């Protein structure tokens, strides 16, 4: 078959059910984090400690 | 709050009486003015004028027919909407003020009984009355039969109330009610349960209805007797403050039909043990349909007993099971996560748990490092618009 024949490839299941939503909520962790940084530095900032 | 209140504070009094004359007459003089005047109260003051408002008219209740109420109520706005919406009738007019004094005699003319003893009571002495009703044991087999004592005296703020009854449940039998007396060094006894013997054999014989249950865990050596209680239906201002065996309090926790014992039992039970069969009925009264706001403190008292379980965790870090065994979203493989709403059990009883578990801490440096890193788990999973419900206050207690 390694000449003659062929076949199909898909190659993406990926189903990995906890690990997909965790990698969804992952990011959504990431999206939040990414807009507070820039928002952070973007406006008027008042901080925790001095000059964080 | 009335309770709490009055013993910050003093009384909430319903005058009648004036300082006529440039008098004073005010023991509730502790801060301030009230006799003929608004604006000289607190808003604490005036909030538990409205709540001992409330619960006067439970006393109301208490002697008086609802359907009786319904008359007197028909009758004060019959004749006030008769003596509104008319030429004025001069000198004829001021029926719509429908002050105490009339008001009561309404009542009476729709029932008179003793309720100027009431009055003078709860209307004219603004005080609270706790209770030392002290239980004792006989037929323990005892030659006297089911007796317990009658106490109080705490001053300060104190109030002495005598005639009343008294609601005790048997192990399968009949609510028991006993009258009350002045002069308050007093001695009682009760309506006897039968001799409730073989109780392996009588297994149920009839507890409220058909309700099932069986327990042998209990003292049941000379134990007939179930749960104390005085005025189930919350008669009398009071905090009541007695003893019985430990596991008549959690077996109460494991039905009652009272909220009110529920959670009176789970303050009790708050205080002072710490087994973990204490913490097995927690967790059953915590997994049914029983109520919301009970399992909410319920949760506190798992926060409080297993904080008592320093030397002696004996069960588990506590209450991830309860996450565990309560929540399957798709059979929930280690993690609960997603749309567990539209079930208002379930709502209320995700938003608070978390906070109790927040709480669960041993003496090392108090160590909820599994439950940080849990809780900071729980934050990561939230829901899209699935849920219909706008993810909010679980945020905000999660945040808590």
């Amino acid at each position: 078959x390694x000449x003659x024949x062929x076949x199909x490839x898909x190659x993406x299941x990926x189903x990995x059910y906890q690990v997909l939503r965790e990698k969804a909520a992952s990011q959504r962790r990431d999206v939040e984090r990414a807009l507070t940084r820039f928002m952070a530095k973007t406006g008027e900032t008042q901080s925790l400690f001095k000059d964080d | 709050k009335i309770v709490a209140y009055e013993l910050k504070t003093g009384g909430v009094l319903l005058h009648p009486i004036f300082g006529g004359g440039k008098e004073k007459d005010n023991p509730a003089s502790h801060l301030h003015f009230s006799i003929k005047h608004p604006h000289t109260l607190s808003w604490e003051y005036y909030s538990m004028f409205q709540c001992k408002a409330h619960l006067v008219m439970r006393l109301i209740e208490n002697r008086i027919s609802m359907e009786f109420m319904l008359q007197v109520f028909n009758k004060l706005l019959s004749l006030a909407s008769t003596a509104s919406s008319q030429k004025f009738q001069s000198h004829m007019w001021s029926q719509m003020l429908v002050s105490t004094s009339g008001f009561l005699k309404s009542i009476s003319n729709v029932s008179g009984k003793d309720i100027q003893p009431l009055i003078k009571q709860w209307v004219d002495q603004s005080g609270v009355v706790k209770f030392y009703g002290s239980f004792a044991f006989n037929r323990k087999r005892n030659v006297l039969e089911l007796e317990i004592k009658q106490d109080y005296t705490s001053p300060g703020t104190q109030k002495y109330v005598g005639p009343l009854k008294v609601t005790v449940q048997e192990l399968d039998g009949s609510f028991n009610h006993t009258l009350q007396i002045e002069e308050n060094s007093l001695k009682h006894d009760i309506p006897c349960h039968s001799k409730s013997r073989r109780n392996k054999k009588k297994k149920i014989p009839l507890m409220n209805g058909e309700e099932v249950d069986m327990d042998l865990s209990a003292m049941d050596a000379d134990s007939p007797l179930l749960w104390i209680r005085i005025d189930p239906d919350m008669s009398v201002l009071r905090k009541v403050e007695f003893e019985q065996a430990d596991f008549m309090w959690q077996y109460q926790l494991r039905y009652e039909r009272d909220v009110v014992a529920q959670q009176e039992s789970i303050l009790a039970l708050e205080k002072f043990p710490t087994p973990a069969s204490r913490l097995a009925l927690t967790d059953i009264l915590e997994q049914e349909q029983c109520f919301y706001r009970v399992r909410m403190s319920a949760c506190f008292c798992l926060a409080k007993i297993a904080n008592s379980m320093v030397s002696t965790w004996t069960g588990p870090p506590a209450m991830k099971s309860l996450f565990t065994r309560m929540f399957c979203c798709k059979s929930c493989p280690n993690i609960v996560k997603t749309n567990n709403f539209m079930s208002f059990q379930s709502y209320f009883l995700q938003k608070t748990m978390p906070v109790a578990m927040a709480l669960l801490r041993d003496v090392h440096n108090l160590c909820p490092k599994e439950v940080l890193t849990f809780i900071l788990d729980l934050i990561k999973y939230n829901d899209n618009r699935k849920n219909k419900f706008s993810d909010n206050y679980y945020r905000a207690e999660m945040i808590d």
